[PDB]
């Protein structure tokens, strides 16, 4: 099972950086055209955070989006929030990935930004 | 027909509480009636005016402060955040610190706006539940 040239390969997936600057539905629109289950980064451990690290250090000050969204607001009894009296709109948000000491931290973007971004998909 | 001590719409049953409790006491106590119940929720204008209504005529026309059943957090599996490949929240590396915040009707003058708090606040509530 060979990640195709230029996708860097974990154990279970393939992951590529883009730098082609997108809105986050765009980019994951770009990520599922790529392959099978194709998607935005998907960070789901210590381990794949420092392998997703090493993916952006050998591809590039990065900001690039990760598939991590903010959901829709629901009442406990499971209705959506259709009709609203908020005091302040609630406006989801999408999160980028940056450096932070040497790491990466999640930083709140506006979705419609353009930004790079990382691509991830399963193998087989 | 709604239990003694609700008050009836042609489908939903509702109940204005004054023993103060923290947001998740609030939604777990309307959980817990006989018939299952949740903090109350609002799905257009009028149902919105109603509520406020029921909530004032029980309090005296006086301002209040009450839980409804919205919730955001931004921890752990249950938070506010979902990854596009629908896999689980398993780990965060947010900028921002965990934190939760609790939806309420803050009544000062005409129909309440819904404002965000500290989840512990200890406010009167209103379960509501849907008749078979």
């Amino acid at each position: 099972f060979r990640c195709p040239t230029t996708w860097s390969a974990s154990k279970l997936y393939c992951y590529k950086p883009f730098k082609e600057k997108k809105t986050w539905i765009e980019a994951e629109r770009f990520c599922a055209k790529q392959a099978e289950n194709g998607h935005l980064v998907s960070i789901g451990s210590a381990a794949e955070a420092d392998f997703l690290d090493l993916v952006i250090v050998v591809n590039f000050r990065y900001r690039a989006w990760t598939g991590l969204t903010e959901r829709n607001l629901k009442w406990t009894n499971g209705a959506s929030v259709s009709y609203e009296n908020l005091y302040e709109p609630y406006i989801r948000k999408c999160f980028v990935v940056q450096p932070w000491e040497g790491k990466s931290k999640w930083y709140k973007a506006d979705c419609e930004e353009k930004n790079a971004f990382l691509c991830k998909f399963p193998k087989p | 027909d709604c239990p003694d001590g609700w008050s009836s719409t042609k489908s939903y049953c509702y109940r204005p509480f004054k023993e103060k409790k923290t947001w998740e006491e609030a939604e777990r106590f309307c959980t817990e009636q006989e018939k299952e119940a949740h903090l109350v929720s609002m799905e257009n204008r009028l149902e919105a005016v109603f509520v406020d209504m029921v909530m004032e005529n029980n309090f005296e026309n006086k301002i209040y402060r009450s839980w409804i059943g919205l919730k955001i957090e931004n921890k752990g599996q249950r938070s506010n955040l979902e990854w596009s490949d629908g896999s689980s929240i398993s780990y965060e590396n947010l900028y921002e610190p965990y934190m939760e915040k609790c939806f309420l009707m803050d009544h000062q003058s005409g129909l309440p706006k819904w404002h965000t708090a500290d989840c512990e606040e200890k406010n009167v509530f209103m379960c509501k539940f849907q008749l078979p």
